[PDB]
């Protein structure tokens, strides 16, 4: 359930002559992609996710002190 | 009937 905006597809980069856009290519392989990941964690890395909202979920943690 | 002409919105 993870997504990115890679870019713009560059087939669009003369919308304007400028805009504030990062165009790229359109990918040249295939669109879908399969892939075994054998991934690893630890016992910690469960404590740590359960003990406190991590990442992009503590945004107010950029504020620093408490 | 010459209405077989087609432009285009492509950039």
């Amino acid at each position: 359930g993870a997504c990115k905006r890679v870019g713009r597809s560059d087939a669009y980069a003369t919308e304007f002559d400028l805009e504030a856009e990062e165009y790229v290519p359109i990918p040249k392989g295939e669109v879908h992609k399969k892939k075994e990941i054998v991934q690893d964690v630890t016992l910690h890395d469960l404590d740590v996710a359960n003990a406190r909202p991590q990442g992009g979920q503590d945004i107010i943690s950029m504020m620093g002190q408490l | 009937t010459n209405i077989e002409s087609a432009p285009s919105l492509a950039p």
